[PDB]
């Protein structure tokens, strides 16, 4: 309901950024805590998902309607040569996205927390996750390390590159009203 | 830190890895090895948090609206028991709890310690006095007694 | 085996020598069913591995029974072109086969067609193109040049 | 003439789910006693990794058959034959067929916001841009080369010619094309025609593929109703246990509730493992079927076609392959 | 000429299985316990099925 | 009385279906869901004493 018998702590004020330890009367957790349009009846003070979570409060003291996305979890999948072959630095995914990540390493926001990681500069983004390490080069050769969505990671130039992927080779065959092409040698 | 240890067939530490040294020295204390072959793997960890909103109810802030139900003097008798709502009034069980005044505390459903934080829409004191057997009957299920 | 499935610790001979069978049996009881909950996902997944492997014998016993034992006339399942053999070869819980293709090679731009240079009602090939090089008709095999003379033989009305 | 729509399935979705979200939405009071289950995580999330990368292997099984990649050819009647299916470049922004145009209908920067659950998919690691690329090549070598194109190289055959070997590999002589040549040519064209309104309403490729699509994203939404259940705690809401129970009361009623959902884990991860051991086997049938009814003609009946078979025509699809 | 027997199994028992009867038939305080646990009424149910 | 509810995308309930009027809602409170396509379906227990 209007939430009555409150406790003694003092109530601060939200915040649009993201991973916010929210405790609106009693839910705590954690999430992106943006602002929504959404009805909300006023007999109607907590919104749920599709199946059951903490999805949308009203704010109790500004009677504001804001949805909450969690905080941006996800796999981390590093990218490697072999290491007999190159003891080279691996790249890395973030499951996210690029912007959301880049201005997350800028300070501990993330736990995994590795102590020296010279990186990002040759920040990505692609479809899976966001793929920090590597230099995306227009070229084409082969998929060596599968990534996602049609782009995979190898050993080039010796960095590691994330190029989009190649399809074979192109082969220029001219279907013609009269020409066959029969083989002589054979292996 | 986690932190991978090589143990040698005779006995020594002759190697080490620092889990989050580098994500490569990342990937050494997920598939236990030292020879990583090409390709690519997981560790799976995520996104800690760095604020918290607390935000809650009342701008009017009332306080202690059970002081006057406790050390209120007139409770009636088992069946013929008050309930009294409570508006707007943000209660304090801290001093409630640590102020050694209650021989029976069965703190069902939530616990005292916790029981500060949160939030409500109506607590009701249910107030009535029996006879000291059925103390501990009144809780859920203990139907067996009369009161 | 090292886990600890709300229990104390388990090394299972430790609870034995702690909590003295009344109290060691909520240690242990909690303790198995996570462990036995262990096997029941161990076995499971061989069970779906044993799957795996079964069809991948089923396939390499067909292999076995036609790239091997015969010659397999459907392409791209024994070898990669045209296959003429194989030789199964032994290997550590498998078998590595030694698929001995055709795949030719030097191919020629000629010009064929059909409907041939001859009086009569026009002729096709048994088994032939109708390959013509320089200023002479031949039928050749369709993988090979091999030219023959256009005959009466090779051709039908 | 008859051609048929047979439709394999050949992968599903990519999904990974993070076994620590999905259990304990994040709260290390819970991430402790989650710790001490050992290794139902990262057994768990290796599993059906272990399923993702094969889901691409099973794309690159049927599709990755041909080695070097064709352009698609212009003038695309050949010597009779209609051909709609190959790709138009000039008309269609998008590169894949009319018949692809009309099969990614007939089912069902994209970013997943990430909801509370713990879900996610991953990208299928062959866009339908590159798949349809491939059944461009695949239907082009197999209008202009044919034989050797599987075999190796292509060698190329004017198309004719080409069937008129196809029909001598049924045994029917090869004098009963070039007698018939138009009257088959039209045959041809009718039969396509007949496809782009066939499967057009009545939902057969659909109805394979929609198995797929429903039954993988189906265990995801008994998977995401496990966590509003209660097995036997007292709130579903993980965050409510810890809010209110001195966790040391807490840890009966969160152990209580991990058991659970630890446990509609390894009922989902199961059956993930076994959809995945029929697709694979529904795969291997389609690297087969493109091994053998597209790269070649296919003596063995019933197989490729409900006939005696000519040739046939890989065509993209969501998940799958429709064979023409 | 040698014919030749060669036996493929095609289907075994299309066994169904009440959850609920299974697990406590008799009982609807046991049936009551068994609710708050998952959709195991229907998706065990329905993945036999 | 286990009872379906439809929530718009507005959020206003549109329409409700009780579980128990007639077996067609049996099976729309089993699949969630108003359009159903064809077939047979699920959802057991018998035989009060």
């Amino acid at each position: 309901a209007p939430a009555t018998v409150c406790g003694p702590k003092l109530s601060t004020d939200l915040i649009k950024n993201q991973c916010v330890n929210f405790n609106f009367n009693g839910l705590t957790g954690t999430g992106v805590l943006t602002p929504s349009s959404k009805r909300f009846q006023p007999f109607q003070q907590f919104g749920r998902d599709v199946s059951d979570f903490t999805d949308s409060v009203r704010d109790p003291k500004t009677s504001e309607i804001l949805d909450i996305s969690p905080c941006s979890f996800g796999g981390v999948s590093v990218i490697t040569p072999g290491t007999n072959a190159s003891s080279e630095v691996a790249v890395l995914y973030q499951d996210v996205n690029c912007t959301d990540v880049s201005t997350a390493i800028h300070a501990d926001q993330l736990t995994p927390a590795w102590r020296i990681y010279s990186t990002g500069n040759n920040v990505f983004q692609t479809q899976a996750g966001c793929l920090i390490g590597a230099e995306h080069v227009d070229t084409s050769y082969e998929c060596d390390i599968p990534i996602g969505a049609g782009i995979c990671a190898s050993y080039h130039t010796k960095s590691i590159v994330a190029y989009t992927m190649s399809l074979g080779a192109d082969s220029s065959i001219a279907y013609s009203n009269n020409t066959i092409a029969i083989p002589t040698n054979f292996s | 830190t986690t932190f991978m240890l090589k143990y040698d067939e005779n006995g020594t530490i002759t190697d080490a890895v620092d889990c989050s040294q580098n994500p490569l020295a990342e990937l050494k204390c997920s598939v236990k090895s030292f020879e990583i072959d090409k390709g690519i793997y997981q560790t799976s960890n995520f996104r800690v948090v760095p604020s918290g909103d607390v935000v809650r109810f009342p701008n009017i802030t009332n306080l202690c609206p059970f002081g006057e139900v406790f050390n209120a003097t007139k409770f009636p008798s088992v069946y013929a028991w008050e309930r009294k709502k409570i508006s707007n009034c943000v209660a304090d069980y801290s001093v409630l709890y640590n102020s050694t005044f209650f021989s029976t505390f069965k703190c069902y459903g939530v616990s005292a310690t916790k029981l500060n934080d949160l939030c409500f829409s109506n607590v009701y004191a249910d107030s009535f006095v029996v006879k000291g057997d059925d103390v501990r009957q009144i809780a859920p299920g203990q139907t067996g007694v009369i009161a | 085996l090292s886990s600890n499935f709300g229990a104390i610790s388990s090394v299972l001979n430790d609870i034995l020598s702690r909590l003295d069978k009344v109290e060691a049996e909520v240690q242990i009881d909690r303790l198995i069913t996570g462990r036995l909950q262990s096997l029941q996902t161990y076995v499971t997944q061989q069970l779906i591995r044993a799957a795996e492997i079964r069809a991948s014998a089923n396939l390499a016993a067909t292999k076995m029974s036609e790239c091997v034992l015969g010659q397999s006339k459907r392409v791209d399942f024994c070898g990669k072109g045209y296959h003429l053999m194989s030789f199964p070869q032994a290997a550590p819980h498998g078998v590595v086969f030694l698929h001995v293709t055709y795949v030719p090679s030097q191919e020629r731009n000629f010009t064929t067609a059909p409907a041939i240079c001859h009086e009569g009602k026009a002729y096709f090939p048994r088994e032939g193109v109708f390959v013509f090089n320089g200023t002479s008709w031949f039928i050749t095999q369709r993988n090979f040049f091999s030219p023959q003379i256009i005959t009466t033989d090779n051709t039908f009305v | 003439i008859s051609i048929t729509t047979e439709v394999m399935p050949v992968s599903m979705a990519k999904t990974s789910v993070d076994c620590n979200m999905y259990i304990c939405g994040d709260s290390t009071e819970c991430a402790n006693l989650l710790l001490q289950y050992g290794s139902f995580c990262t057994q768990l999330n290796r599993a059906l990794s272990g399923i993702a990368a094969e889901q691409d292997r099973n794309t690159r099984e049927v599709f990755a058959q041909v080695k070097q990649m064709y352009k698609t050819p212009t003038l695309k009647y050949f010597g009779g034959f209609n051909f709609s299916q190959i790709l138009p470049d000039p008309l269609k922004p998008t590169k894949r067929s009319f018949i692809e145009d009309l099969l990614f209908n007939k089912v069902t920067d994209l970013i997943c916001a990430q909801k509370f659950n713990g879900l996610t998919v991953l990208p299928p690691l062959l866009t339908d841009d590159m798949i349809a690329a491939y059944t461009a090549a695949l239907v082009s070598g197999t209008a202009t080369a044919g034989w050797t194109f599987g075999a190796g190289a292509a060698l190329q055959i004017p198309f004719a010619m080409q069937m008129a070997y196809r029909f001598n590999g049924i045994g029917v002589t090869q004098n009963v094309l070039y007698e018939n040549q138009k009257q088959i040519a039209n045959q041809f064209n009718k039969a396509i025609s007949q496809i782009q309104e066939s499967l057009t309403t009545t939902s057969t490729a659909l109805g394979k593929l929609q198995d797929v699509v429903n039954q993988n994203a189906q265990a995801l939404n008994t998977l995401v109703k496990q966590l509003s259940s209660n097995f036997g705690a007292i709130s579903s809401v993980l965050n409510d246990i810890l809010s209110r129970l001195d966790k040391v009361e807490a840890e009966v009623q969160i152990d209580r509730l991990i058991t659970g959902r630890l446990q509609s884990l390894q009922t989902y991860v199961t059956q993930q493992l076994i959809r995945a051991a029929e697709i694979r086997a529904s795969a291997n049938l389609a690297a087969t079927k493109m091994s053998e009814c597209v790269l070649g003609q296919s003596k063995r009946v019933d197989f490729c076609g409900k006939g005696y078979h000519l040739m046939s025509f890989p065509q993209a699809a969501p998940h799958g392959v429709v064979f023409l």
